[PDB]
DNA sequence: TTTTTTTTTTTTTTTTTTTTTTTTTTTTTTTTT
DNA sequence: AAAAAAAAAAAAAAAAAAAAAAAAAAAAAAAAA
C-alpha cells in the first residue's frame, strides 16, 4: 500500500512480498502456501482486511487499518524478532 | 450375398448330386 | 391445427383412472423375455453383491466411527473420499443408514446440495429429517422446523436411553460454501445439548475440504479420513467376476466390450452406466426371436428346444456361422425342419464347452503372460480376452514378439512361471468350473493337456530345446484349439455371443450434431431421393431442401451475416420466396447455428464457427 | 462429427419420401414400448419437427394411458404449471409446493404408494425456451428416474448437453433415437419468441394538434438532417397546438406508445431513415 | 489423486490452458494477476488442438464439462443463464501441479503449450 | 330416537414473502476527431 | 487511439401476485335426554 499508493491487493501480490522476505529471514524459512493463506484468513475474518463490496486466493482487498496503527504495533509487540522489525522499517 | 438364393443354389446342386 | 397447440396451455392431461409391468401378456409369455429378465437378474444381483463385498470394510469402519463417539465442543466428522461419479455413491450411504438402524447407534438426516440453498432451508431440511427418521423407523410444519424443537424432541425421546444424530452430506462439493460454514457453526454450537456427528461426502480430495473451510470453521472440526476404492478397480472386479464368468451363457464380442470399456476408462467412470449400457446390449441381443431364447444352461435349453416353433430354426438358418457348417457336410438341412431339430443339441453343447475351455485357456495364458515384463498382450483377463475373440492371436506378431521374449529368460523363471500357470490353471477349474453343469467334459477335455504340459514341466527340470518343447506344446494344445477367434468360431454361436456394435453404438451414445450436420450436408443420406444426391459434399444442387441450401449459403460467409446479400445469393440458388427466406431464418435460428442480435437492424451473428 | 478449430481462431419425390421416413419410424413403436418396459427414456434429436411422430406415438399406442404431453416450445410454460399438472390433474393432491424439489419429492412419495400405475410423459422440445436452465432439467431428470413414470423427449438444438452433467444423464435413462424426419418447424417457431405502412396505420388515428405536433417534429428533424423539449415546446406554443408543457410530454408518452418517435437522454430521434421520412413529408402535400 | 476419466483430463487441461495461455496467442499456438474467462467454444476449440485424435463430438463430451463445473473443477463466473446460447463464460480453478500431474498421467508436455 | 355440544375439516380472509414492474444510474459499445 | 454520445444492462425502490397463516363457517362425531 505505501509503494503502490493504496491499490488494490490480492493473496498471491502480498505472498509474492512475503516470501521473498521468507528465503532470506533465516526464521521463517518453513512456512507453507497453505499455512500463510490460513493467516490470510485469520487476518479476513478479524476485519483487518476487507473485500471490495472471483477465487479466494485472487480476490481483490484492501487495507482496514492506518499506517500509524501498524506503526504503534511494531512497537508494542512483545518477542518481536529483529528480523521482521527490521523489514518493517524499508 | 442373400440367403433365399443360397439356400436355392445349394437345394439346386443338392438335386444336381 | 392440432387438439395440443393451444395458445393458453402448455400442459395436457389425459388422465384415465389414475388415482392418489407396461407390455401385453402375448410378449411376456414369450421366452425370450423370460430368460432375459432370469440372465439380467442374475447379472444385476451378482454385480450388487460384488459391490457389497467391496463396500462393506468401510461400512464396519463407518460404524465403527460413529459408535466410537457414541461410547465418548467439537463435533466428529468424517470426510468420506469417494469417486467423482456421483449417483453411484448415495446407495452405499443408504446401506450404512441401514447398519445404523441395526444397532439402534444413531438417525440418519441426508442433506442433498438442492435443499440448501439458504441457512433457514438447510436447518428446516435438517431438522425434518431427523424428526421424519424417526417417524419411519418407529407432523411438523415447514417454519415450525427449528433447532429448538429438535432440542426438545430429543430431550422427550432419547435423553433416557445415546442416539447419535448422523447428518451425511453426500454432494460436499456441490453446497453453497456460506451456507455449509454457517451449518457447521450452528452443529458445533450445539455440541453437549445435541450429539452430532457430520458424515461427507467429498468426490475429489481432501485439498477441497481444506480449501472450502476457513480458518474459524476448521478449529471446530475433528474430521477423519476414511477411502473407498477406485471406480476403475471395481471396474476391472466386475469384468473379472462377472462379465467372464463361466455360468453365464450370454457372452459378449470383443469389439462391444471394448466399446463398453472404452466409454467406461475413457468418458465418465459411471459403474451404472455400464450396467445399463450392458443391459442394453443383453436386451438387443435376446429381443431377436424365441431363437435366441436357448442362451442357457444345458437343460433348460434342451427344454426350448423342445417347445420350439418353426420361424425360429428360420432365423437360426441366416445366421452366418451357419451356412459353413453345411458345407462342411444337406438336402434335410436346409428346408426340413427336423433335421436340424435333432442336430441342434450337439451344436449347443459344442458352442458351450468352447466358450468354458476359452475362459480356462484365457486363464491359462493370462497368468503365462501377466507376470512377464513389457506385456505385448496385456495385463489382466479383459485385454487378452479382446485380443483374443479378435482376431487370430497365434497370426499376430504380438504372440511372436510374446515368444521371443519368453526366450530371452532364463530356465528358472520360465518354470516358476509355468508351474504358477498349472496350479491357478487347476485352481480355476476345480473351484469355478466343478459346480457348473457341463464342466465334466470340460474338465475331461482340458485336464490330459495339462498332463502334457506338467511332464514338459518334469523334462525340462530333468534336463534348452525342451523349454522350447513346453512352448509349443503351450501353443499346440491350448492356445490353438481352445483359443479361437471370434471368425475361427464354432458353428451357430451368434445365439450366445453379441456382435452388433453399430446400432448398439448409435443408440447409447448420443450424435445429435452429426446428425443434424449429415441432414444439412446430404440431405439425400435421409431423403434417399433419385435427384438430391451429391457427389461432393459441397456441390449445391438445385433439387436439395431450402434449410440445406441456406446453409450452405452461410457456411461459406465470414462472421457477420447480412440479410441483403445473403437473401439475394438465394435467389441466385433457387413474393413467396421471402416467406420462404423468413422461415430459413427462423428454422436456423431455432437449431442454434445463427442469431439476430438485439437491434442489429437486419445483420445476424452466426455462433457457429 | 469434427468441427475444425482453426475456423474460431481465424474470425413430387419430397412428399413421397417423407412419407416412407414417417412409416419407417412408425415402424419403431413396439419396440419403443419394449424398451420403455425395461426403464430406459427415449430421446430423438432428428433434423426435422418431431412433433408429428410423437403425436401419433401418443394416438396410436398410449391411447388408454396417464400421457402428460407438455409443449417445450410454449414460451409462457414453467416448471409450476407441470408440477400443479401432476400434483392435481392426475395425483388428485392440489396445487403443489413452492419449492419445486419439495414438490419432486412429493410425486415420488405418492407414487411409490400406487405401484401399476404409470405416468408417461412426452415433451416436445426439452430444451424448449423456459426449460434451458438447469433447475427445470434437474427437476426433468428427477422425475425421469422413477419407475413409474416414463420419458419421451425431443431435442432439437445444438448445445443440449451443456446443461445434462453426468448426475442428470444418469438420471436420464436415454435411449438415443435418430429421429430424422424433413418436416419444417412450423408449430414450434410460430410463437412469440421467434413500419412506414404501420406509421401511416397509426398517423391516421391522430387528432389535429397531435398532427401539427408530429409535422413539427417531422420537419425540423428533415430540416436539419434528435431535437431538443424547449425548441419543441416553443414551436407548439408559437402555434397555439398546446396549453402546457405536460399536455405535450402526454402527447409525447402518447408517441412513444406507438413506436413513432424515440426518446434518449430530452432527445427526440424518429428511428426511421431520413429518406421515408422525406417521402412521408411529401405524402400530405 | 484425483482420478479422472481420460477425455475429462484432456479437457481439464485444455481449460487450464484456456484461461492461462493469452487469448490473443490462441491465433499462433493452436492453428499449425487471475485466471482469465473463456467461452466453451474456445475451450473445445483447443480440446481438439491438443488432442489430435479428432474424437467425435457426442453428448458425453459435453457432459463432461458440465460435471467438471459441477465438481468445482470450473466455475461460471459470467452467463448460467445462456449457457447454450454462447454468452456463458467460464473460469478455470486449479493450479499447475495438477496438471503437470495430468500431463505427465497422460504424456501430453503442457509447457511446450504453455 | 331426537337434540345439543364439542371436534374436525373446508373455505374465506388477512398477512407476509417473493416476484415483477418501473425508474434511475451506471457501463460497456460506437461514432467522430 | 482518445472524447463523447448512446443504447444496453444492472441496481434499487415500489407495487402487485402468490403463498402461508389465522379466523370464520360448515359438516361430522359424540354426548344429553
Amino acid at each position: 500500500s505505501q509503494i503502490y499508493d493504496r491499490d488494490s491487493f490480492n493473496f498471491e501480490i502480498i505472498y509474492a512480498r512475503f516470501s521473498k522476505f521468507a528465503k532470506v529471514s533465516t526464521t521463517m524459512q518453513a512456512v507453507e502456501r497453505s499455512i500463510v493463506l490460513k493467516a490470510f484468513e485469520h487476518l479476513r475474518i478479524a476485519e483487518l482486511i476487507m473485500p471490495l463490496t472471483v477465487q479466494k486466493e485472487f480476490e481483490m482487498h484492501k487495507l482496514a487499518l492506518t499506517y500509524s496503527q501498524i506503526h504503534h504495533c511494531m512497537q508494542r509487540y512483545q518477542a518481536l524478532p529483529t528480523e521482521v522489525a527490521q523489514w518493517a522499517q524499508s | 450375398e442373400d440367403y433365399e438364393i443360397w439356400k436355392a443354389r445349394m437345394l439346386a446342386k443338392a438335386q444336381a448330386k | 391445427m392440432d387438439p395440443t397447440i393451444s395458445v393458453s396451455k402448455g400442459c395436457f392431461v389425459y388422465k384415465n383412472g389414475a388415482t392418489r409391468s407396461l407390455l401385453g401378456k402375448e410378449v411376456v409369455q414369450q421366452p425370450f423375455y423370460e430368460e432375459y429378465r432370469k440372465a439380467w437378474n442374475q447379472i444385476n444381483d451378482h454385480i450388487a453383491d460384488l459391490q457389497h463385498r467391496s463396500y462393506a470394510r468401510t461400512l464396519e469402519q463407518l460404524v465403527d466411527f460413529v459408535v466410537g463417539q457414541a461410547e465418548r465442543e467439537v463435533l466428529p466428522t468424517a470426510a468420506l473420499l469417494t469417486g467423482i461419479n456421483q449417483p453411484d455413491h448415495l446407495s452405499q450411504f443408504t446401506a450404512l443408514t441401514q447398519r445404523l438402524h441395526a444397532q439402534r447407534a444413531a438417525m440418519v438426516c441426508v442433506l442433498q446440495s438442492r435443499d440448501c440453498a439458504t441457512l433457514k432451508a438447510a436447518v428446516e431440511t435438517l431438522v425434518f429429517g431427523l424428526v421424519e427418521d424417526n417417524a419411519e423407523v418407529e407432523r411438523l410444519r415447514r417454519s415450525q422446523c427449528t433447532m429448538k424443537q429438535l432440542k426438545s424432541w430429543y430431550t422427550n425421546n432419547f435423553d433416557s436411553e445415546r442416539r447419535q444424530l448422523v447428518v451425511i452430506l453426500p454432494d460436499f462439493e456441490c453446497f453453497n460454501a456460506s451456507v455449509l460454514q454457517d451449518l457447521i457453526l450452528i452443529l458445533s454450537a450445539h455440541c453437549g445439548s445435541l450429539p452430532f456427528v457430520l458424515v461427507l461426502g467429498v468426490a475429489t480430495a481432501m485439498t477441497a475440504v481444506h480449501g472450502t473451510l476457513p480458518y474459524h470453521v476448521s478449529s471446530k472440526i475433528r474430521l477423519r479420513v476414511f477411502q473407498t476404492q477406485a471406480a476403475p478397480t471395481g471396474l476391472n472386479e466386475v469384468l473379472d467376476k462377472v462379465l467372464l464368468s463361466p455360468k453365464y451363457a450370454f457372452h459378449l464380442s470383443g469389439k462391444t466390450f471394448k466399446f463398453l470399456t472404452h466409454i467406461f476408462l475413457y468418458y465418465d467412470f459411471s459403474i451404472h452406466g455400464f450396467i445399463q449400457g450392458f443391459k442394453y446390449c443383453l436386451m438387443e441381443h435376446f429381443f431377436g426371436g424365441n431363437a435366441f431364447a436357448l442362451c442357457t444352461d444345458y437343460s433348460k435349453a434342451l427344454g426350448r428346444i423342445k417347445q420350439l416353433t418353426h420361424e425360429d430354426m428360420e432365423t437360426i438358418r441366416r445366421l452366418p456361422s451357419f451356412r459353413p457348417y453345411v458345407e462342411q457336410i444337406i438336402i434335410a438341412v436346409l428346408t426340413d425342419d427336423d433335421y436340424l431339430k435333432k442336430k441342434l443339441p450337439q451344436l449347443l453343447r459344442d458352442c458351450l464347452l468352447h466358450f468354458l475351455l476359452f475362459r480356462c485357456s484365457l486363464e491359462f495364458l493370462t497368468e503365462l503372460v501377466g507376470d512377464l515384463p513389457r506385456c505385448p498382450l496385456g495385463k489382466l483377463r479383459r485385454e487378452l480376452y479382446v485380443n483374443c475373440l479378435n482376431r487370430a492371436i497365434i497370426s499376430t506378431p504380438e504372440y511372436k514378439e510374446c515368444l521371443q521374449m519368453l526366450s530371452f529368460l532364463s530356465k528358472d523363471e520360465f518354470v516358476a512361471k509355468v508351474n504358477r500357470a498349472l496350479e491357478r490353471t487347476e485352481q480355476f477349474l476345480v473351484e469355478e468350473i466343478a459346480p457348473l453343469e457341463l464342466g465334466e467334459a470340460c474338465t475331461a477335455v482340458l485336464r490330459p493337456k495339462l498332463e502334457a504340459i506338467r511332464l514338459a514341466v518334469d523334462e525340462v527340470v530333468k534336463a534348452g530345446r525342451a523349454l522350447q518343447k513346453t512352448l509349443q506344446l503351450i501353443e499346440t494344445q491350448i492356445v490353438q484349439d481352445h483359443l479361437r477367434a471370434l471368425q475361427d468360431a464354432p458353428p451357430i454361436h451368434e445365439l450366445f455371443v453379441f456382435s452388433d456394435i453399430a446400432t448398439v453404438r448409435r443408440n447409447i451414445i448420443g450424435a445429435p450434431r452429426a446428425a443434424l450436420h449429415t441432414a444439412l450436408n446430404n440431405p439425400h443420406f435421409y431423403m434417399q431421393c433419385k435427384c438430391c444426391e451429391l457427389q461432393d459434399q459441397s456441390l449445391l444442387v438445385g433439387t436439395l431442401p431450402d434449410l440445406s441450401v441456406v446453409y450452405k449459403l452461410h457456411l461459406e460467409c465470414g462472421r457477420m451475416i447480412n440479410l441483403f446479400d445473403w437473401l439475394q445469393a438465394f435467389r441466385s440458388v433457387v413474393p413467396q420466396i421471402q416467406a420462404r427466406f423468413t422461415r430459413a431464418v427462423a428454422e436456423l435460428q431455432f437449431l442454434g447455428y445463427i442469431k439476430m442480435s438485439k437491434r442489429k437492424t437486419d445483420h445476424a451473428t452466426r455462433l457457429t464457427w | 462429427f469434427v468441427p475444425e478449430s482453426d475456423g474460431y481462431f481465424h474470425s413430387a419425390e419430397h412428399e413421397g419420401s417423407i412419407n416412407a421416413i414417417m412409416e419407417e419410424y412408425r415402424s419403431y413403436f413396439p419396440k419403443w414400448m419394449c424398451i420403455l418396459n425395461e426403464g430406459f427414456n427415449i430421446l430423438l434429436y432428428g433434423l426435422g419437427s418431431k412433433h408429428q411422430l410423437l403425436q401419433s406415438f401418443h394416438r396410436e399406442v398410449l391411447h388408454k394411458q396417464t400421457v402428460l404431453v407438455v409443449n417445450g416450445f410454449f414460451p409462457s410454460l414453467t416448471i409450476k404449471d407441470m408440477l400443479d399438472s401432476i400434483t392435481s390433474d392426475i395425483l388428485d393432491a392440489g396445487i403443489s409446493p413452492a419449492n419445486p424439489h419439495e414438490a419432486v419429492d412429493m410425486i415420488e412419495e405418492e407414487f411409490a404408494l400406487i405401484p401399476e400405475t404409470h405416468l408417461f410423459l412426452i415433451v416436445h422440445n426439452l430444451d424448449g425456451a423456459m426449460l434451458r436452465n438447469v433447475k427445470a432439467q434437474a427437476i426433468l431428470s428427477r422425475l425421469a428416474r422413477i419407475p413409474n413414470i416414463h420419458l419421451l423427449a425431443s431435442i432439437d438444438h445444438i448445445n443440449t448437453p451443456l446443461l445434462w452433467d453426468q448426475g442428470k444423464l444418469c438420471s436420464f435413462n436415454f435411449s438415443w433415437w435418430d429421429c430424422t424426419t424433413m418436416l419444417p418447424y412450423t408449430n414450434e417457431t410460430a410463437f412469440e419468441n421467434s413500419a412506414l405502412s404501420s406509421m401511416r396505420s397509426v398517423f391516421s388515428s391522430l387528432t389535429t394538434n397531435s398532427r401539427g405536433i408530429y409535422m413539427l417534429i417531422v420537419k425540423y428533424q428533415l430540416k436539419n438532417k434528435g431535437m431538443p423539449f424547449r425548441d419543441l415546446y416553443s414551436s407548439c406554443r408559437e402555434a397555439f397546438l398546446v396549453s402546457s408543457d405536460l399536455a405535450l410530454r402526454a402527447q409525447l408518452t402518447e408517441f412513444l406508445d406507438h413506436k413513432l418517435v424515440k426518446s434518449k437522454r430530452e432527445q427526440l430521434t424518429i428511428p426511421i431513415d431520413g429518406a421515408l421520412l422525406q417521402q412521408f413529408l411529401e405524402e400530405q402535400e | 489423486s484425483l482420478e479422472l476419466p481420460y477425455y475429462a483430463k484432456f479437457l481439464l487441461i485444455a481449460a487450464f490452458l484456456a484461461s492461462h495461455n493469452a487469448a490473443k496467442q490462441d491465433k499462433r499456438l493452436f492453428v499449425k494477476l487471475g485466471p482469465k474467462s473463456f467461452s466453451i467454444d474456445r475451450l473445445l476449440a483447443i480440446f481438439y488442438a491438443i488432442l489430435e485424435e479428432k474424437v467425435g463430438l457426442t453428448c458425453n463430451l459435453l457432459s463432461q464439462i458440465s460435471t467438471l463445473v459441477h465438481l468445482n473443477l470450473l466455475s461460471f463466473v459470467s452467463g448460467e443463464q445462456n449457457i447454450m446460447e454462447g454468452s456463458a463464460r467460464l473460469q478455470c480453478t486449479i493450479g499447475l501441479e495438477f496438471v503437470l500431474q495430468i500431463g505427465k498421467v497422460v504424456g501430453f508436455n503442457v509447457r511446450q503449450y504453455l
